[PDB]
RNA sequence: UGCCGACAGCGCUCUGGGGAAUUCAGGAGGGGAAAGCAGAUGUGCCCCGCGGCGAGACUGGCGCACCGCCGGACGAGCUG
């Protein structure tokens, strides 16, 4: 169901490094409800999903807007370790980050999302 | 050359600087780097004297994180601009991570010495930073927002 | 007549089925449209008068 | 809010089937929607009392670029009522609702999806809607729907990929008719993230040239979704239609 | 245009586009210069130096005696554009090349095409000054 | 003359310095080997007009001679030697699968209309025939004492394993494969420059010479000219029959094409645009409608024979009206109006 | 099958075929008054929001319908009208609506600025001479 | 968007300007149309010439990844 699984090798934890440097930055939604959210605002940049889960249909479901939005998203393997690498002192299936305009953050973000579009 | 003008101003209100001064100053460091950068490709590829210095001009600039990690070659650093210098100045550094609600607040805090690098506070708001010290930025300890005294205001308040 | 085509049109130019170079651009129907004269023949006798008072000028 | 309850008035705008509403305080742009009285996705809707009937459907820009360059004010957008558009990217149907209710019955619209769920909705609508063609497969294999889109006038396309402009091209090399016509819309953070857009527009342009296009205008859908464009070309004539 | 700012240009970051009008291409190879070596030092930065199909239909129709030139503007290393239009006419060419994008940077020596494209802003000049390139309006070198 | 309009395009972005070799695919119908002054070669598509399809530089001087395998490998000719590419291969490569360096500087190629043989003039003097697969040096053959060179050489295609060939003593040579042995050698008042026979009529060969003429010979009985071209004011680089056998291009060295039929003496065609200094190699497609004309201002070029043809699908009535109009031409083609307005090009 | 047929022999067009059937729009005052509503859309909101500039000589489109905003499915809350907030015609909308004061505030404003000194002052300063 | 509107100006137009009927001469567009005279010779027969299919049988020489190639000339039956 997950066919756009994220791989292993260090690209997962490329994709959690950027996600704690987006966590400082102050660019991130967190948490399912606030993914939908920023996504039909169209905020935002890109989305990370888990897949570790209980059941999968949450993370199945996101996907269907970020298809409707056409802006990418990634599954990485571990709540858990998605959740440390925001730094909520719990388990997050579900993170997003927007879009600011001036940084070399967003180089690191199109150099990722062109890594999910390959990947795709 | 009116495109000088609005080109220059736009530099200055995107960054909150104070005169064309410092803005052809940040200019003529970005003329030198593009010099060494033509040097070097004025030299054939896999020459020696190519190989080394590239690299070395291209650690120095991955070491002030102004060219991007991700790509490490004399293009993009002939790529470079007047927007990523001051992308890596520093007053900006206090507005992107959120402790001074403008650019021009930033300004006056680095006046009045509250925010540090490291260890010593700074005051010259033209301090470049590093890639390595970056996110080691905060207030000190002298200063109300770190703690400290509360500040004179509080003070003749309370007075 | 229709329209002529590229070819038809290149091909005739010389061609017009309405004024011809001896038409003076329909100066007669010009002149008894504006004023409503009757007899065209009588502007042809205002034209060969005032031509020949027009030529008296040129020997003057 | 133009709040739920407002008299409003509705007339024609310049392209042959919108409309555009205007009233109190805010306007915005309908469509008379073919399937009658329904809403799809919770969009708001439009009623007048006929001298039952007759129910247009608001059209928001911020979800569909074709109501974007609507509202920027596009040359020609060549889609007459009655007339067969291939659409491309058809992610969940909204803006494909709007485009049949555009084409209406003597129209025709072949949707063209990738994944499967947004297919879902899609195709709930196509079951619905008596003029829109259902079609989900990969758009990079036009051949699979070859058994399925005849020759057509009109090309939407809104996929945001790097290949972009050959599978715009060779779904033109298969169902375009003689001086056909195509809408696209571009992303530069999809074609290429690190240039500046305007730029990135001028190679897709110059690609859809090589493509054998005659580009006839573009826009930038600007107040609306940051850096992309709407570009509009003719295939194979200077002219539009015939 | 997008991407522009009360007569100045944010789109044009480097790399540039050049184009090559026939004036400048002749001079250049009068004053015996590489096209490429010198435009990257006096931009200092990595460009790409493009000729309309109309400029290199004008550089054949001119007489035997530019062959070399000609065969300058030949080489395959640099891209090309094709054009819509009659009957090759270089500036009107140029200027509406510039015109549809304004991403560019026009060369010439020609006083016409600098008086042409100064009247629409936002657009560098680049020219040949009996030494050397010379940039006209841009901000950044 | 409305609609002699005969230009029909230039492919490609045209080669480096100018056309001095190019070959056409003559089994296949859109394919064709161009190779430049600066020793490079590539290949075009026809239908997609613009781009290239095969890109390689092949030696260091100016490249020769080049043509095409009857499967489907192309060849090239220069002074530096003999190469054999393959250019629709799935991935590309750039170096040759065979090579030759001997027997000195060759001049020009010359292919079998059906089997793998090919020759190659060199000039020594000396011709020498590979076949394919089976041959490593070739047979070397040659007016037994005689060295003046030996420019081209076309393989009869109504005849096959039949040799003519051109040499600088103003003088022709007719060869044949079966009896390995020239055959015959005729001496004319000035040079030669490119050699052919005719696609049907087996027994007529023509000649481009330096006379600034097109000679119909025949072979048989060289007593006389069949016919005489007295078309030009420079010499012509050269010839290429249709393959109709009725029409003719004579490729001036100056700006000057002239077109023909077999049968005239004269001009029929002239052709030129300023962009085009001096044509060198110029040769018919497989419609015998649309020629094509490689310049020295590196540039292919597709052109029309009949340059008022408007071609594609007519409806009944109009090819009754083109015919028509040939009809009505080829009774009154004599009288002074018709015909000044006629053979009034311009120059 | 067969039959007789009937005979049935006894401008511009009524229903705009290429927009799915719209009406000629019947000439009603409050209809005009809707329409001189939406022209002068600008005063009405009063320095908080501005407008296109939609100008021509008329106003009147030939093809118009009042309708209805119907429902907000995702948000019904406070994007509905309550049922004393529904009007029948959008000039009794925007009557019934605030801010009439500022607009009665301005009205006696510009009348005073009109009437600035063109007879009534001339009568007063008659009468300071008279007597 | 109500009528009425003096001078002083601008705009067009003037065999005055409208409105309606009606004849004709043109134009431009849209929809429909199998919209198709690329060279037009009665059938049937067998025979000749020549051509394809086509069962089957061979043969030459090559083949240091060895697994296969490439080429000739005979040929029952069928066909143009
Ligand atoms: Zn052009």
């Amino acid at each position: 169901a997950a066919w756009p699984k994220a791989e292993d090798p260090a690209l997962v934890q490329e994709l959690l490094d950027c996600v704690q440097q987006a966590s400082h930055y102050r660019q991130l939604k967190k948490g399912a409800n606030e993914t939908t959210k920023s996504v039909n605002r169209g905020t935002s940049e890109l989305v990370i999903l888990a897949a570790d889960t209980q059941p999968l249909s949450i993370v199945l479901h996101i996907p269907l807007i970020c298809e409707e939005k056409n802006v990418p998203y990634v599954y990485v393997p571990s709540k858990v370790a998605l959740g440390r690498a925001c730094g909520v002192s719990r388990a997050v299936i579900a993170v997003s980050l927007t879009s600011n305009e001036a940084s070399d953050l967003n180089s690191k973000i199109r150099a990722l999302r062109d890594k999910v579009e390959r990947l795709a | 050359e009116a495109a000088r003008l609005d080109s220059e101003l736009k530099l200055v209100g995107e960054y909150g600087l104070r005169n064309k001064r410092e803005v052809w100053r940040v200019l003529l460091t970005l003329s030198k780097i593009r010099r060494a950068a033509r040097i070097l490709l004025t030299l054939d590829e896999k020459d020696p004297k190519r190989l080394f210095e590239g690299n070395a001009l291209i650690r120095r600039l991955v070491r002030i994180g102004v060219l991007d990690e991700s790509r490490m070659k004399l293009d993009y650093v002939l790529a470079l601009k007047a927007e990523d210098f001051l992308e890596r100045r520093l007053q900006t550094l206090v507005y992107k991570l959120g402790l001074a609600k403008s650019i021009h607040h930033a300004r006056v805090l680095i006046r009045q010495r509250h925010i540090r690098v490291g260890k010593q506070i700074v005051n010259v708001p033209s301090f470049m930073v590093r890639l390595d010290s970056q996110k080691h930025i905060d207030f000190a300890l002298t200063s109300p927002f770190g703690g400290g005294r509360p500040g004179r205001v509080r003070r003749k308040k309370a007075k | 007549v229709r329209k002529l085509k590229y070819h038809e049109q290149k091909l005739l130019k010389k061609h017009d089925f309405i004024n011809y170079k001896s038409d003076n651009n329909h100066r007669d129907h010009d002149v008894i449209r504006r004023y409503m004269i009757q007899k065209p023949e009588d502007y042809h006798k205002y034209n060969r008068l005032c031509g020949s008072l027009r030529q008296f000028a040129h020997r003057l | 809010g133009a709040k739920a309850g407002k008299k409003v008035i509705v007339e024609p705008h310049r392209h042959k089937g919108v409309f555009v509403a205007r009233g109190g305080k805010e306007d915005l742009l309908c469509t008379a929607n073919l399937v009658p009285g329904e809403s799809v996705y919770g969009e708001k809707r439009i009623s007048v009392e006929t001298p039952t009937k007759t129910e247009y459907r608001i059209w928001n820009p911020f979800r569909s670029k074709l109501a974007a360059g609507i509202l920027g004010g596009l040359e020609t957008i060549y889609m007459k009522p009655g007339s067969k558009v291939l659409y491309l990217g058809a992610a969940s149907g909204t803006s494909v609702s709007h485009v049949a209710d555009i084409v209406g019955p003597t129209g025709a619209v072949y949707a063209v999806e990738f994944s499967h769920r947004s297919g879902r909705d899609l195709i709930n609508m196509a079951t619905r809607r008596t003029n829109v063609i259902p079609i989900v497969e990969d758009a990079r294999k036009p051949m699979a729907y070859r058994m399925l889109v005849p020759m057509v006038d009109v090309i939407f396309a809104d996929v945001a990929q790097p290949d972009q402009a050959r599978i715009v091209g060779i779904n033109a090399r298969l169902f375009l008719k003689q001086g056909g016509g195509l809408l696209i819309s571009i992303k530069a953070s999809c074609i290429d993230s690190t240039a500046p857009p305007e730029q990135v527009f001028a190679s897709e342009v110059q690609k859809l040239r090589e493509d054998k296009f005659f580009p006839k205008e573009q826009l930038t859908l600007e107040p609306y979704e940051r850096d992309h464009a709407m570009v509009s070309c003719v295939y194979l004539q200077k002219e539009f239609e015939g | 245009p997008s991407s522009m700012f009360f007569e100045h240009n944010e789109a044009l970051v480097p790399p540039y586009n050049v184009l090559v009008d026939t004036n400048f291409l002749s001079r250049t190879v009068g004053a015996k210069l590489p096209l490429l070596e010198s435009a990257m030092d006096c931009l200092y930065a990595s460009v790409n130096i493009i000729i309309t199909s109309c400029v290199m239909a004008e550089l054949e129709k001119l007489g035997p005696r530019y062959r070399v030139a000609l065969m300058i503007a030949r080489d395959e290393r640099w891209q090309r554009l094709t054009c819509d239009h009659k009957g090759t006419y270089a500036d009107d060419c140029i200027v509406d090349r510039v015109q549809k994008h304004r991403i560019y940077i026009v060369a010439t020596n020609d006083r016409d095409l600098k008086r042409r494209i100064r009247k629409i802003p936002g657009v560098p000049i680049m020219s040949v000054q009996k030494g050397k390139y010379a940039i006209e309006r841009l901000p950044g070198a | 003359r409305m609609f002699a309009k005969p230009f029909l395009g230039q492919l490609g972005n045209g080669h480096v310095q100018g056309v001095y070799s190019m070959c056409k695919d003559k089994n296949s119908l859109n394919c064709i080997a161009s190779g430049s002054g600066d020793g490079v070669v590539k290949v075009w598509d026809l239908t997609t007009r613009d781009e290239e399809t095969w890109r390689v530089a092949a030696h260091n001087n100016i490249v020769k001679g080049l043509t095409f395998t009857n499967d489907k490998k192309l060849l090239s000719c220069a002074t530096d030697g003999i190469k054999l590419w393959d250019p629709y291969a799935s991935p590309s490569n750039t170096t040759p699968i065979a090579t030759w360096q001997e027997g000195g500087p060759y001049t020009s190629l010359s292919f079998h209309r059906s089997a793998n043989t090919f020759a190659a003039s060199s000039g020594q003097g000396c011709i020498r025939i590979w076949d394919l697969e089976h041959s490593t040096a070739g047979q070397a053959i040659q007016w037994p004492s005689f060295v003046d060179t030996i420019t081209d050489v076309c393989f009869n295609q109504v005849e096959t394993s039949v040799i003519g060939s051109v040499a600088t003593d103003r003088s022709i040579i007719l060869f044949d494969l079966r009896t390995n042995m020239p055959v015959i050698k005729t001496v004319l008042h000035f040079a030669c420059n490119r050699i052919v026979f005719n696609p049907m009529e087996a027994m007529n060969l023509a000649v481009a010479s330096e006379d600034h003429n097109i000679y119909i010979f025949d072979a048989r009985n060289f007593d006389k000219a069949l016919n005489i071209q007295k078309g030009h004011v420079a010499a012509v680089m050269d010839v290429e029959f249709s393959p109709t056998g009725e029409e003719l291009v004579s490729g001036s060295y100056d700006r000057t094409i002239r077109l023909w039929r077999r049968d005239a003496g004269h001009s029929r065609d002239v052709y030129h645009t300023k962009r085009m200094q001096r044509v060198f190699r110029t040769m018919w497609t497989m419609d015998s409608k649309y020629i094509l004309t490689g310049s020295d201002d590196g540039n292919v070029r597709l052109w029309r024979a009949n340059a008022s043809e408007r071609s594609g699908v007519k409806a009944t009535r109009q090819r009754q009206a083109l015919e028509y109009n040939n009809a009505l031409l080829d009774r009154y083609g004599h009288l002074p109006e018709i015909r000044r307005i006629r053979r009034h090009r311009h120059l | 099958e067969l039959s007789v047929r009937v005979p049935q022999l006894p401008g511009p067009p009524d229903t705009l075929s290429d927009w799915y059937n719209i009406p000629r729009t019947n000439l009603t005052p409050e209809l005009k008054r809707d329409l001189q509503l939406l022209r002068m859309r600008d005063v009405v909101a009063m320095g908080k929001q501005f407008f296109k500039k939609d100008n021509r000589k008329d106003f009147v489109p030939e093809y118009c319908q009042v309708g209805t905003i119907i429902a907000g499915a995702t948000d019904g809350v406070s994007g509905r009208l309550t049922r004393k907030e529904r009007k029948r015609t959008i000039v009794e909308e925007v009557l019934s609506s605030d801010s009439v004061s500022k607009y009665k505030r301005k009205y006696h404003e510009i009348q005073e600025h009109k009437k600035s000194g063109r007879k009534g002052y001339y009568k007063k300063l008659m009468a300071a001479r008279k007597r």
